[PDB]
C-alpha cells in the first residue's frame, strides 16, 4: 500500500520507488529483505537524496549482495535510532543499536534519533573551565578543557588503552560520570580485545561501547560516531552525567564520509574529501559540549595522513581539538606511566586567565628544564655524562626528577598492583613541582619518585628508602 | 596400462542417467557488450552478485541492476558475447567448491583446476561473501606462527589470526618472505598434530604465468605442496577472475578455519585486485574517487581482511593468518591502496630497495616495521632474546654517522655501535632457507648475550651458521627443550654458553685471527 | 669555531628540511587535486 | 600480427623463436587514444581502465611453452622518465630481465645507461 | 600542416627544404581548444586523447 520497492542497485546504493504521497524524510531508515538463505538479511537502508518522480537514493548500511529489484520496502518514519538509557552500559552495540553480546537486548528500551542539533546559542557555556582529572602531567603541564575535545596521538605499545581505561575510571570516580567508547573503523580484533579488557578490568559496567567495524559498508562507520554521541547525549541531559566520550579515529569517520561522498556521485572537494567535509566534522563536534552544568568531554585519536597536519581531514578536525596528549614510547621505555610526552603534548588553556599565574608560572619553568634536557641528551648519550658542566649536571639531575614525578599510580594499575591510585588536586601538583624545580629534592634518589601521588607519597617513599629533606 | 573400458563405461554411465527435465527459466537477452562488461534486458528476478550463464557456457556476475538493464562482468571468453544472445538465470550467488581435495592443487577463481591433474573431490559448497566472525566470536590472538624469518620472527612477530602486511615497492622480496613463511610448516605439517598444521593459501592475483609456475616449484622442491592450495588468476584472465581471485583464496581456508583448523593465506599483491575492481567499476561506470577508484575499494579490502580471525573455543578455535602483499611506488607509502590496507592490518613489513642493495636481506626496516600484537605473538624464548633487540638496533642506527669516530665516542657508545653493526649481521638471511624457532632463538642469544664481539663483523653469518650447525650435530638436547618447553631456563643457558665458547676456541676467522675473548 | 659552525649549519639544515617538506606535501596535495580534477572531467564529458 | 607470426614459428615449425619490439608502450598508449572516444571512464593517469588487462592479454603470448622457445626482447618507454608511470609500472610485472636506463646516467656520458641499482634479473 | 604540405609539394620534386614549426606548443593548446568546444572527452591537462 504505503510501501516502496526497489529500483536500481549499484554497490551500496540502492534507489527505492514510493507511491506519491509517501516519500520518505532525508536521512529515513527503510528495510528491505534479502531472502537468499545463504545471505538472508534485513537491508537497513538510509534515505540520502530524492532524485524525483517519487524515487529516493539511499546508502545500504549492510551489503546488499542478494537484493533483487522490486522487494517491498517498508519505511520506519525516522531515522536511526540507538537505545539510550542506563541499560546501555557493560554492552556493546554497532552503529544501529542492535547489541552484538547479547542479541535482542535493548529492544524495549527508549530509542533517540542519532540526528540531533547542538545545543542552543543561550544554552552555551560563554566561558571555558578546567577538567580536573587528577594525573599530575595532565592536570599540569596539557589542562584538559571541560567539554573539550583532546587528540591523542598514542601508538602501539604506548599503555593507550591502559590510558583509556584511566579516564574510565577517573570520570566514573572522581565526576560520577560514565564513559561511551565509539570505535570508528574498529578492527574486529581490536575490538574484542578492548571488550575482553574492560571485562577484566571491571570497568565494563561503567562504559557503554558501540563498534562501526572496518568490514562494513562506509554507510555505519560513517554513523557509528553520531550513534555513540546520541548515548552520551542522552547521558548527559536526561539522566544529568559528566560524559567521556572516546572517538578512536575520527578520522575514519571522515575517511567514510569521504567513500559515502564518492558513491553518491558528488565532486570531489580539495584533495579528495567530500565538499561538506567542514560541515559533516562540525555538525559531530558541534555537539560534545557543556549544557546546563552538565558535560560531554571527549578524547579522539586522530591519524594524520602522510604526517601533513595541513591535510584538509587533520586540519579540519583540528579546528574543534582543544589539547593534544602524544604517548610517547621513549618516555614508555623508561618506565614512566602515563607515558605521556610533556613537551610534545600541548593544550590551549594553558593559559594564565584560564589556570592562574602561578600554575602557568610552574607549567613554563617545568617545560623549559625539560626541553633543556632534551638538548643535552644527545651530548650525554655519545660523550659521557659529565663530559658535560656541573650545572649542566645540576640541570640534568633536576630535569630526571621532574620527569620521573610525572609519572602516576593510575587507577589502572591497581588491577595489576592491588594498591589504589592516585588523585593529585592540581594545587598540590603545582606546589610539588615548584618545589622540585627549586631544588628542594635534588638528593632524593631517583626510584623514589616512580608511579607515586603528590607530596607525601613521595616522602614515605624516600623514608622507606632512607633519606630526607 | 591405462582404464579404458573403465573410460568408455564411465562415460555410458554419465549418459544413460542423462535426465535434464523441461523446467521454466528466466531469461534475458544481451542488449550490449564492450571490454568485458554485459548489459542484460530481462531477468526481473536477478539479484546483486548473481551469476548468470551466456551462450556458450560462459558466465558472468550481475553487478549493476537497474530499471533498464543488468550490467553484469563477463568471467572469461567475452569475445563469444554478441548483442540478441539469451542470458539464463542460476539462482546462485559466487560460490566456490571447499575440502581437503585442494591441497596441492592450482585451482582458479572459481575451484576449476588449471594445472591438470583431474577434477577435485569436493568436501561441499561455500559462497564467497560469507560473513566475517561476529566480535564475540573471537579470541585474543596468542599463538606465534613462525616465518622463519629472523627478522619478523624476533622484531614483528606474527600471531596466528592476525594481519601482517607485507609492503615494498618492486623486487624487494616480498614474493620471498612470504614463500618462506609458507616452507617453514613443513615441520608443523610433518608433525602429525591437528593443533600444530598450518595450511596454506598462495592467492596469485595477476602475475605471468611463469611466476606462478616458478612459485609452485619452489614450493615443491621444499616439500610444501602437501599443504598448500594456490588460487591463480593469471595477467591474462579477466579482470573479473583478479577482482575475485582472493575472495575464492579466502572461501577455501574459510572451511577448514571453521573446521577447527589453522591456516595461512597470502593474497599476493592486492593493488593488482584493487586495480582489477577499478577496471570493472569504471567500465559500469561508477563514480569514480581519488585515483579513479570506485569509492567502495576500502571496503573492497576490509571486507576480505576480517576474515581473517582467531576463532573462539566454541567455534572450533581454528585461525586464519593473512599476509597481504602490496607493492609500492617510489616507496609511496602515503598512496591510496597502501594508505587504505596499513589501516586494515595489524602490522606492517616495510621492505625498501636501499637496503636491499646494502646487503641487508631480507630488507625489512626495523625501524619502521611494526606488529601491534606483538610479544603476545611469541614463545617465552624468544621474547627473552629478542626483548633486548630493538633498542639495540635504534641506538646503532642513531650512533652510525659516528661510525669515522669511535675513537671520539665514550666506551658505551662504541660498545652499541659494535653490538649494533653484529646484530644487523645477525639478521641476514639467506633466501628459501628458513630456521625453526629454537635455532632462532640460539642465533639471537648469540647476538644479544655478547658472544658475537668477538668474531669480526665480515664474519657472523658464517659463524652462527657453523655454530648451528654444530648443535645441530653434536648437543641437540639445548634445540630439543627450547621446542618442547618454549622457553631457555638458566641451565640450558649455561650448556649453550660453555657450547659457545668451545666452537669460539675451534672456529677460525677470515683473517687469521682469534674469536676468543 | 667548528663546533659553533656545526650547529648552526644543522639548524639551517633542520631548517630547510622543514621547508621541502612544507613545499613537498603542497605539491602532493595539488597533484591529488589535479588528477582528480582531470578523472572527473573525463567521466562527465563522457556523461 | 607479429606476435602472430612469431607463435606460428613457435607453435607449428618449433624452432627457437627470437621476438624484439621496438616499444610496446606504443599498444597501451594507442589503446588510452580512443578509450574515451569508445565511451570508457578515464582511470588514474589519464589511461584506459583496461590497462592492465590488455597489457596481460598481449604480454601473456610472448612467451616461451614447454619444449617451445621464444626469446623475447622488448623496449618499454618510461612517460618523462617517471618509473612510477601506470604503463611501465604495470609491464614491470611481466619479465625475467629488465634493464633499467636512466638520464642520470645519460647525463654522465656513460654508455649503455643503464642504471645498476634498479636494473633487475631473476 | 599548411605548410608542411607547401613543403612536401617541393620534397617530392628532388629538392630539399627545412621547415620550422615556432612553437607547435600553440598548435597543441589551438588544437585543445578545437577539441574543447567541439565538446570531446579530454585527457591529460584537458588535451585531446590524440
Ligand atoms: N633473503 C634474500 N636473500 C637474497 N636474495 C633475495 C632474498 N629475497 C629475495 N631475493 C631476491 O630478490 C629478487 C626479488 O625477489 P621477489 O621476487 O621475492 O621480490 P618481489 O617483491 O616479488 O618483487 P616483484 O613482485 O616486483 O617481482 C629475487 O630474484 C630474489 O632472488
Ligand atoms: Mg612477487
Amino acid at each position: 500500500d504505503t510501501s516502496g520497492r526497489v529500483v536500481r542497485v549499484t554497490g551500496p546504493v540502492v534507489d527505492v520507488e514510493f507511491p506519491r504521497g509517501s516519500i520518505p524524510e532525508l536521512f529515513n531508515a527503510l528495510h528491505a529483505e534479502i531472502t537468499f538463505e545463504s545471505l538472508a538479511k534485513t537491508l537497513t537502508l538510509e534515505v540520502a537524496q530524492h532524485l524525483g518522480d517519487n524515487l529516493v537514493r539511499t546508502i545500504s548500511l549492510q551489503p546488499t549482495d542478494g537484493l533483487v529489484r522490486g522487494v517491498e520496502v517498508i519505511d520506519t518514519g525516522r531515522s536511526i535510532s540507538v537505545p539510550v538509557g542506563e541499560g546501555v552500559k557493560g554492552h556493546v552495540f554497532n552503529a544501529l543499536g542492535d547489541c552484538l553480546d547479547e542479541p535482542g537486548y535493548g529492544e524495549k528500551f527508549e530509542h533517540w534519533s542519532i540526528h540531533r542539533k547542538p545545543p542552543a546559542f543561550e544554552e552555551l557555556e560563554p566561558r571555558t573551565e578546567m577538567l580536573e582529572t587528577g594525573l599530575k602531567v595532565v592536570d599540569l603541564l596539557t589542562p584538559y578543557v571541560r567539554g573539550g575535545k583532546i587528540a591523542l596521538f598514542g601508538g602501539a605499545g604506548v599503555g593507550k588503552t591502559v590510558l583509556i581505561q584511566e579516564m574510565i575510571n577517573r570520570i566514573a570516580r572522581n565526576f560520577g560520570g560514565t564513559s561511551v567508547f565509539a570505535g570508528v573503523g574498529e578492527r574486529t580484533r581490536e575490538g574484542n580485545d578492548l571488550w575482553v579488557e574492560l571485562a577484566e578490568a571491571n570497568v565494563l559496567k561503567d562504559t557503554a561501547l558501540v563498534f562501526g567495524q572496518m568490514d562494513e559498508p562506509p554507510g555505519t562507520r560513517m554513523r557509528v560516531a553520531l550513534s555513540a554521541l546520541t548515548m552520551a547525549e542522552w547521558f548527559r541531559d536526561e539522566q544529568g552525567q559528566d560524559v567521556l566520550l572516546f572517538i578512536d579515529n575520527i578520522f575514519r569517520f571522515t575517511q567514510a564520509g569521504s567513500e559515502v561522498s564518492t558513491l553518491l556521485g558528488r565532486m570531489p572537494s580539495a584533495v579528495g574529501y567530500q565538499p561538506t567535509l567542514a560541515d559533516e566534522m562540525g555538525e559531530l563536534q558541534e555537539r560534545i559540549t557543556s549544557t546546563r552544568g552538565r558535560s560531554i568531554t571527549s578524547m579522539q585519536a586522530v591519524y594524520v595522513p602522510a604526517d601533513d597536519y595541513t591535510d584538509p581531514a587533520p586540519a579540519t578536525t583540528f579546528a574543534h581539538l582543544d589539547a593534544t596528549t602524544e604517548l610517547s614510547r621513549a618516555v614508555f621505555s623508561k618506565g614512566i606511566f602515563p607515558a605521556v610526552d610533556p613537551l610534545a603534548s600541548s593544550s590551549t588553556i594553558l593559559d594564565p586567565s584560564v589556570v592562574g599565574d602561578e600554575h602557568y608560572r610552574v607549567a613554563q619553568e617545568v617545560i623549559r628544564i625539560l626541553q633543556r634536557y632534551k638538548d643535552l641528551q644527545d651530548i650525554i648519550a655519545i660523550l659521557g655524562i659529565d663530559e658535560l658542566s656541573e650545572e649542566d649536571k645540576q640541570l640534568v639531575n633536576r630535569a630526571r626528577r621532574i620527569e620521573r614525578f610525572l609519572s602516576q599510580n593510575m587507577m589502572a594499575a591497581e588491577q595489576f598492583t592491588g594498591q589504589p591510585g592516585s588523585t593529585v588536586p592540581v594545587k598540590e601538583t603545582i606546589e610539588a613541582f615548584d618545589r622540585l624545580c627549586k631544588g628542594d629534592f635534588d638528593h632524593v634518589p631517583e626510584q623514589a619518585f616512580f608511579l607515586i601521588g603528590g607530596l607525601d607519597d613521595l616522602a614515605k617513599k624516600a623514608e622507606s628508602l632512607g633519606a630526607k629533606l | 596400462t591405462i582404464p579404458a573400458d573403465d573410460i568408455q563405461s564411465a562415460i555410458e554411465e554419465y549418459v544413460s542417467s542423462f535426465t535434464a527435465d523441461t523446467s521454466r527459466e528466466e531469461v534475458g537477452t544481451v542488449v550490449d557488450a564492450g571490454d568485458g562488461i554485459a548489459h542484460v534486458e530481462g531477468l526481473p528476478s536477478v539479484m546483486t552478485q548473481e551469476l548468470l550463464e551466456f551462450p556458450g557456457g560462459i558466465l558472468g556476475v550481475a553487478l549493476n541492476l537497474d530499471e533498464h538493464s543488468v550490467g553484469a562482468v563477463i568471467l572469461g571468453d567475452f569475445e563469444n558475447i554478441e548483442e540478441g544472445q539469451q542470458v539464463k538465470r542460476t539462482g546462485e550467488v559466487l560460490s566456490v567448491p571447499v575440502g581437503d581435495g585442494f591441497l596441492g592443487r592450482v585451482v582458479n577463481p572459481l575451484g576449476q583446476p588449471i594445472d591438470g591433474r583431474g577434477d577435485v573431490d569436493s568436501d561441499t559448497r561455500r559462497a564467497l561473501e560469507l560473513q566475517a566472525p561476529s566480535v564475540v566470536h573471537r579470541q585474543g590472538v596468542k599463538e606465534p606462527l613462525q616465518t622463519g624469518i629472523k627478522a619478523i620472527d624476533a622484531m614483528t612477530p606474527i600471531g596466528r589470526g592476525q594481519r601482517q602486511l607485507i609492503i615494498g615497492d618492486r623486487k624487494t622480496g616480498k614474493t620471498a618472505v612470504c614463500v618462506d613463511t609458507i616452507l617453514n610448516q613443513r615441520q608443523n605439517w610433518e608433525s602429525g598434530d591437528p593443533k600444530k598444521q598450518v595450511r596454506c593459501v598462495y592467492v596469485a592475483i595477476g602475475q605471468k604465468g611463469t611466476t606462478i609456475a616458478a612459485v609452485r616449484r619452489t614450493l615443491e622442491e621444499g616439500g610444501a605442496m602437501d599443504y598448500t592450495t594456490i588460487v591463480a588468476a593469471a595477467a591474462s584472465e579477466s579482470a573479473g577472475f583478479k577482482w575475485l581471485a582472493p575472495y575464492t583464496g579466502s572461501a577455501i581456508a574459510q572451511h577448514w578455519m571453521y573446521e577447527g583448523k589453522h591456516v595461512l593465506i597470502i593474497f599476493d599483491d592486492l593493488t593488482k585486485q584493487a586495480e582489477a575492481y577499478r577496471a570493472i567499476s569504471l567500465l559500469l561506470r561508477r563514480p569514480p574517487g581519488r585515483e579513479a577508484y570506485p569509492g567502495d575499494v576500502f571496503y573492497l579490502h576490509s571486507r576480505l581482511l576480517e576474515r581473517c580471525a582467531k576463532l573462539s573455543d566454541d567455534l572450533g578455535g581454528g585461525s586464519l593468518t593473512g599476509l597481504p602483499i602490496i607493492e609500492t611506488k617510489a616507496n609511496d607509502i602515503s598512496a591510496y591502496i597502501p594508505t587504505n590496507v596499513i589501516s586494515i592490518t595489524d602490522g606492517q613489513c616495510f621492505l625498501e630497495t636501499d637496503l636491499f642493495n646494502q646487503g641487508v636481506r631480507p630488507a625489512i626496516n626495523v625501524g619502521v616495521s611494526v606488529s601491534r600484537v606483538g610479544g603476545a605473538a611469541q614463545i617465552k624464548a624468544m621474547k627473552e632474546v629478542a626483548g633486548s633487540l630493538r633498542l639495540d638496533l635504534s641506538q646503532y642506527r642513531e650512533l652510525e654517522a659516528f661510525a669515522a669516530f669511535a675513537s671520539d665516542l665514550d666506551a658505551a657508545s662504541k660498545a652499541q655501535l659494535e653490538r649494533g653493526a653484529r646484530l644487523v649481521e645477525l639478521l641476514k638471511q639467506p633466501q628459501s632457507q628458513p630456521m625453526p624457532v629454537e635455532e632462532q632463538v640460539v642465533s639471537i642469544f648469540l647476538g644479544t648475550g655478547g658472544h658475537l664481539d668477538s668474531v669480526p663483523v665480515e664474519d657472523v653469518r658464517r659463524f652462527e651458521t657453523e655454530l648451528l650447525d654444530h648443535m645441530r650435530a653434536s648437543e641437540e638436547e639445548i634445540l630439543t627443550e627450547i621446542r618442547d618447553s618454549q622457553k631457555l631456563t638458566e641451565e640450558a643457558a649455561d650448556k649453550l654458553t660453555e657450547v659457545i665458547k668451545n666452537f669460539k676456541k675451534g672456529f677460525a676467522a677470515t683473517g687469521g685471527g682469534s674469536v676468543v675473548p | 669555531s667548528r663546533q659553533r659552525a656545526m650547529k648552526s649549519a644543522t639548524d639551517n639544515a633542520d631548517d630547510l628540511i622543514k621547508a621541502l617538506t612544507l613545499m613537498a606535501n603542497r605539491e602532493r596535495q595539488a597533484q591529488i587535486t589535479q588528477e582528480i580534477s582531470e578523472i572527473v572531467g573525463g567521466a562527465n564529458a563522457l556523461a
